[PDB]
């Protein structure tokens, strides 16, 4: 079981790395559910304390950033489902038992909404007066994917070794580096997207 | 991300003040505060330390690194050197900025503390400057930068992230 | 809030709901025709072979295969040799803005007709931004609270967006260092309903 | 508003209003009891109370459920932040920094 | 009743509630309230401040906010009056009272529950006892009802003024450890805007100049490494024996002569004479006229190096011999250096405003704002239209003196302004009417030769609405150099229009101000004569 201090600090790592990542990334439930549970023991044992006291606004004070970080984080998943709805629900329909799902069930029965409510929208405004052989648009083709070869700056948590850059299509330019602890680089995302999977680096 | 919230990451910093109240030991999510003396000092996250002091309630301490010798000797360093040094804390323009606006009556030389933060920081956005052209310039597919603040990478990422995405798609366009 | 549908034209293929991109494909495109064409002739009836139309690009998109059985598309002089030496001389100072707003994206897009001088169009394309680079940057991230319209003058609409990003990046630190950062405001939308 | 409802087609306004419904499930189903409204605290805190004034007429305003104010124009009230963060963002309050 | 104790009877009780303010606009109660909202910012104490122009406003508000508010603050208002019958609030409601207007009513001096003055006890203040005015039947019953008569009218003939409202807030602020510099600086504002309406006496601004001295040296004093590192941005507060010339740092030497009524009244710059008085007196200075006409701050600094003794030394010769007066001045940042009187002229001119654009309450918000330092523009903005409104007012001055339109009834002195003129516009609002009235007195004082006529009061009139036919009227005492500053016109006017029977309203705070109709206007003048020859 974690701390609660880091607790906060996995949120603070997640609230980044989302806010960074070209993708949405993998969902956290633990996190969410044990903040959102730490915020309510704390409301309820502020109401049991003065009104008058200091230490009761300097709980509130703390309990606003942590509210902060939290909504900011579940505001960026927000959007990025919205932007990609099709292919969010192509991957989550898809996905292998074992493989950790990018959508928790909340998140999903929005998503769903979301694709139902706009289908429909399109389909009684515009596409049932269009000729017969013309009213099928195929979402997944019409909504751009994610472009995971944005450049994103990192921090490296764990030394890493034998990462390929590869600066374009030609392989023979390609070549390889080293990641130590505590460096900063500027790299395309795909290269090193599972080091962010996996906490080895910290996207800034 | 925008300063606004540099400066929120920046806050999380630990900073030292002299209380005129007494409290009892809180115990935070983040992590307990020491019980608090009149007169005795106490450590404490900055944004507390701020409001602590809007409200006329502690008085700031400066930092160990806020001392106008060893500023200058970083600052020189800083203009000798071609990379980036390291620098006395991650957040060092922020701090600088928070603490300097609002206890300037606590931090003698704050002035002269000012200038020399100053310094560092336009020599450091030279150097970022310099960075991104070779970038661009020598077709590179990766950098290091190290001893670089967040603040520092922020002022300028957005717009080096993007024509560095387009050069890259401009340098793909043949692959079928 | 409201973030619109990004440009795809320098990928392998553009967006299908991005307005610029729809805005690019508009514009129009040299061909030759290969073939007869009946029963359209009242919009250039019939169309004779080797007739010389200017098409829009999303309409010789459609026509074109690889074999050449419709038409045959010829580039732009934009994009032939005569103007790659120009640019080559000095990019900084050839109008984008005025040679087709969205420069880049145009010539990405003709990659697709697989002509002999698609390494040429490539290399040029290439060139140009790196060539243009400097300009945009130091420009974008040093015009304070000044009149730009000089300095976006001949910018194409992707170099636009750029030096718009260069720009907030600027003013966000200077409020951030003058103190306006921290006042909660009207949101954007309502200021420019309610205010304008 | 009624002005920005005239300009929208009523298919629209329906997608809107499935939409909201939606937003609201969600925003519902986060916590244990009425969850978390993530359409609040847009911008990172700073203090915990602030001072508003009022850009136009508004009347009855609730505080607390036991006390409300009256919003008339260039009146000032020292309140809490969230509490006030939403008619700030529609222009109805001024955030007045001293 | 009045309160002893500020921290354990007035703050410690309204610092855990919610608390209404009604702050009335003049600068003194600006600067209260910039206090009392400092202090109250400091403890999360939730405040609602309401601006209110006079006794219809205030009435208004009350009404609209009496449900929702148990504690009320009313700032420079409500001492004057018998409140609880004005505001006909319900029982458990408590009125906390700053006001400055004396005399205090009697009701309020004795009300156990309800009024709670926060007024200094020490100040000037003979209230009579409580035998005497609350409580066969001829021989005593009627002769106390009579006696309570005399009484009454004796204690309720003169209005003036106390202690200012920002002084007792700093007091409060003091004893309770939060005192900063600004509130010392808003403190001495208050008390500067007091000197500068001619609102006390000589010797009271004098000792409270003394007081505030005190604290002073305790916010500003240190020693000489302690000034080397204390950063230039930290705000700067010192005594000054400076001149009397008003705005002269923001203004050229010229315009400042010119435009203070001291100097202007001294040296009749009304008259073609008083022109080549004022170049002798630059002559004898030695001052170069091209410099005295440029700008201070760019006038050479070699001549600036003694211009206050060498002004002074003039001026004595010339016959004016109160040209230093004991001040304070405020310094930040590398540029920013104002005089007290400087920023009590901009504020006052941020108020009453003549750019009708904006509404009075958005000019008494402006003027609020002004006195925070993030709002150092509107300072700046309020600077010049002070100049103008000193330039506006020496016009205005020398129409009048030129063309013989103070004209002395009997007992006092009868100055009425017409549409026609020009800058009338400028001088409608009661506050402007009663500051002209004030300096068109002094100058006739300084010109006139019937000496009969110098030791008289002014009455002075100027319309106010052409829709209904109104007139603004206000009545000021004479003008002299040790005058207790007491004003009887009050109750002269209520007096006057219960003879006569006309349209009279008081809505401002002060008594001395009224509304006419303006055919009623001759009538009631002859009663007024009646009444006081």
């Amino acid at each position: 079981v974690l701390t609660p201090a880091e607790l906060i600090e996995r949120l603070e790592q997640a609230w980044m790395n989302e806010k960074f990542a070209p993708e949405l990334l993998e969902s956290k439930p633990e996190i969410v559910e044990c903040v959102m549970e730490q915020l309510e023991h704390m409301e309820e044992n502020l109401r049991r304390a003065k009104r008058e006291d200091l230490k009761v606004s300097i709980h509130q004070m703390e309990m606003e950033r942590i509210r902060y970080v939290l909504s900011s984080y579940l505001r960026c998943r927000l959007m990025k489902i919205e932007k990609f709805f099709p292919h969010v629900l192509e991957k989550e329909k898809t996905r292998p038992e074992g493989e950790p799902s990018s959508l928790s069930p909340e998140e999903l029965a929005f998503a769903r909404e979301f694709m139902a409510n706009t289908e429909s929208y399109l389909k009684n405004v515009a596409l049932k007066h269009m000729p017969p052989n013309l009213q099928k648009v195929d979402l997944f083709r019409a909504v751009p994917k994610p472009d995971l070869d944005s450049y994103v700056f990192l921090r490296v948590r764990e030394r890493q070794e034998n990462i390929l850059v590869e600066p374009d299509t030609d392989e023979q330019r390609d070549y390889v580096i080293d990641l130590e602890k505590g460096s900063q680089h500027l790299i395309r995302y795909k290269t090193i997207a599972p080091l962010v999977a996996s906490g080895a680096v910290q996207l800034i | 991300m925008d300063a606004a919230e540099v400066e929120f990451l920046a806050e999380k910093e630990l900073v030292t003040i002299i209380p005129n109240f007494s409290l009892d030991k809180i115990y935070l999510i983040g992590g307990d505060l020491g019980p608090f003396n009149p007169g005795l000092p106490v450590e404490v996250p900055l944004w507390l330390a701020i409001n602590l002091k809007q409200r006329q309630k502690c008085r700031l301490l400066p930092p160990e690194w806020m001392d106008v010798e060893k500023l200058e000797k970083m600052r020189d360093h800083e203009r000798k050197e071609e990379t980036f040094t390291p620098m006395p804390s991650p957040y060092y323009m922020e701090l600088t900025k928070l603490l300097l606006n609002h206890a300037s009556d606590n931090i003698p030389k704050a002035d002269e503390i000012r200038t020399l933060v100053k310094d560092m920081w336009d020599t450091r956005i030279a150097k970022l400057r310099v960075s991104a052209d070779s970038f661009v310039r020598q077709q590179e597919a990766h950098a290091k930068l190290d001893n670089l603040t967040l603040m520092e990478i922020n002022t300028s990422g957005t717009f080096l992230t993007q024509a560095l995405n387009h050069m890259y798609k401009l340098r793909t366009n043949l692959q079928p | 809030a409201y973030f619109r549908v990004e440009s795809g034209a320098l990928g392998p293929e553009e967006n299908f709901l991005s307005l610029d991109d729809i805005l690019m494909s508009h514009e129009k495109l040299p061909v030759r025709t290969e073939t007869a064409m009946p029963r359209l002739g009242a919009f250039f009836n019939a169309v004779p072979q080797g007739s010389k139309l200017e098409l829009p690009l999303w309409l010789a998109k459609g026509l074109f295969d690889n074999k050449r059985r419709i038409l045959s598309v010829e580039l732009p002089k934009i994009y032939q040799e005569g103007w790659r030496t120009v640019f080559s001389a000095d990019p900084n100072v050839v109008d984008l803005h005025k040679m087709g707003p969205h420069f880049y994206g145009f010539g990405s897009q003709l990659l697709h007709f697989d002509s002999p001088e698609n390494a040429d169009i490539s290399q040029s394309l290439l060139q140009t931004f790196i060539g243009r680079f400097r300009r945009i940057m130091d420009s974008s991230q040093n015009a304070y609270n000044e009149d730009t319209s000089a300095l976006v003058a001949r910018l194409d609409e992707m170099e636009r967006g750029l030096f718009q990003t260069g720009q907030k990046g600027l003013n966000d630190f200077q409020c951030w260092e003058k103190g306006q950062a921290s006042q909660i405001t009207a949101s954007n939308l309502v200021q420019n309903y309610k205010k304008r | 508003p009624n002005a920005l409802r005239f300009h929208m087609a009523a298919e629209e306004m329906e997608w809107f209003n499935n939409y909201k419904r939606s937003l609201a499930t969600y925003m519902r189903s986060l916590g244990g009891d009425e969850g978390l409204d993530i359409t609040q605290d847009m911008k990172p805190p700073k203090s915990l109370y602030i001072e508003v004034r009022c850009l136009k007429d508004y009347g009855e305003f609730e505080v607390d459920d036991g006390t409300s104010v009256l919003l008339k124009k260039n009146s000032q009230h020292f309140l809490p932040r969230w509490k006030c963060e939403q008619l700030i963002r529609q222009g109805v309050l001024e955030h007045i920094l001293s | 009743m009045f309160v002893s104790d500020f921290r354990k009877e007035f703050y410690e009780v309204v610092q855990s509630q919610r608390v209404l303010l009604f702050v009335a606009s003049d600068v003194d109660a600006l600067c209260a309230c910039k206090i009392l909202q400092a202090l109250f910012q400091c403890d999360h104490v939730q405040y609602t401040l309401v601006p209110v122009s006079g006794w219809q406003e205030l009435e208004t508000a009350f009404l609209e906010h009496k449900e929702q508010f148990h504690y009320f603050i009313l700032i420079n208002c409500g001492a004057n009056v018998d409140l609880l019958d004005i505001l006909q609030p319900d029982e458990d409601t408590i009125f906390f009272v700053c006001d400055t207007h004396r005399p205090v009513n009697v009701v309020n001096v004795y009300n156990d529950t309800q009024i709670k003055l926060l007024i200094k006890q020490d100040d000037d203040l003979e209230v009579p006892a409580y035998e005497d005015i609350f409580r066969m039947r001829r021989r005593q019953r009627r002769e106390w009802e009579a006696r309570r008569r005399d009484i009454l009218f004796d204690y309720e003939q003169y209005e003036y003024h106390g202690t200012s409202s920002a002084m007792v807030m700093f007091e409060l602020a003091w004893m309770l450890s939060k005192d900063l510099n600004d509130m010392l600086w808003w403190a001495i504002v208050g008390l500067t805007d007091q000197w500068v309406q001619d609102k006390i006496t000589q010797m009271k601004y004098v000792t409270d100049v003394g007081v505030l001295q005190r604290h002073v040296s305790r916010h500003n004093h240190r020693n000489e490494d302690e000034e080397n590192t204390l950063s230039v941005d930290c705000t700067r507060i010192s005594f000054e024996y400076d001149l009397r010339l008003v705005l002269y740092q923001h203004w050229s030497l010229h315009d400042s002569l010119c435009n203070t009524s001291y100097t202007a009244a001294r040296f009749k710059l009304w008259s073609v004479h008083g022109q080549k008085r004022l170049q002798e007196f630059l002559a004898d200075m030695g001052l170069p006229l091209k410099q005295v006409k440029q700008k201070f701050q760019a006038m050479d600094i070699s001549l600036k190096e003694n211009l206050r003794e060498m002004i002074e030394e003039s001026a004595n010769k010339f016959g004016m011999k109160d040209m230093r007066v004991q001040t304070f001045s405020i310094h930040f940042g590398f540029k920013h250096k104002f005089l007290a009187s400087d920023v009590v002229f901009a504020t006052m001119s941020l108020m009453e405003s003549p750019e009708k654009d904006g509404s009075g309450t958005d000019h008494f918000i402006q003027a609020l704002d002004s006195l925070s330092r993030s709002n150092l523009d509107k300072l700046y903005h309020g600077l010049e239209l002070a100049k103008k409104q000193l330039r506006a007012t020496q016009q205005t001055i020398a129409s009048c003196l030129c063309t013989n339109l103070v004209i002395s009834q009997g007992p006092f002195l009868y100055c009425s302004l017409m549409e026609g003129t020009p800058d009338v516009m400028l001088f409608s609002r009661p506050a402007s009417l009663s500051l002209l009235s004030k300096h068109l007195l002094k100058s006739f004082v300084c010109s006139t030769k019937n000496r009969r006529c110098k030791l008289l009061p002014l009455v002075m009139a100027a319309p106010l609405s052409m829709e209904h036919g109104t007139v603004t009227v206000v009545g000021i005492p004479p003008e002299t150099d040790s005058s207790d500053r007491k004003n009887f016109f009050g109750r002269a006017f209520e007096k006057a229009a219960e003879s006569t029977s006309s349209r009279m309203l008081h809505n401002h705070f002060d008594l001395s101000v009224i509304e006419l109709k303006a055919e009623d206007r001759s009538k009631f003048l002859d009663a007024l004569i009646s009444l006081l020859s």
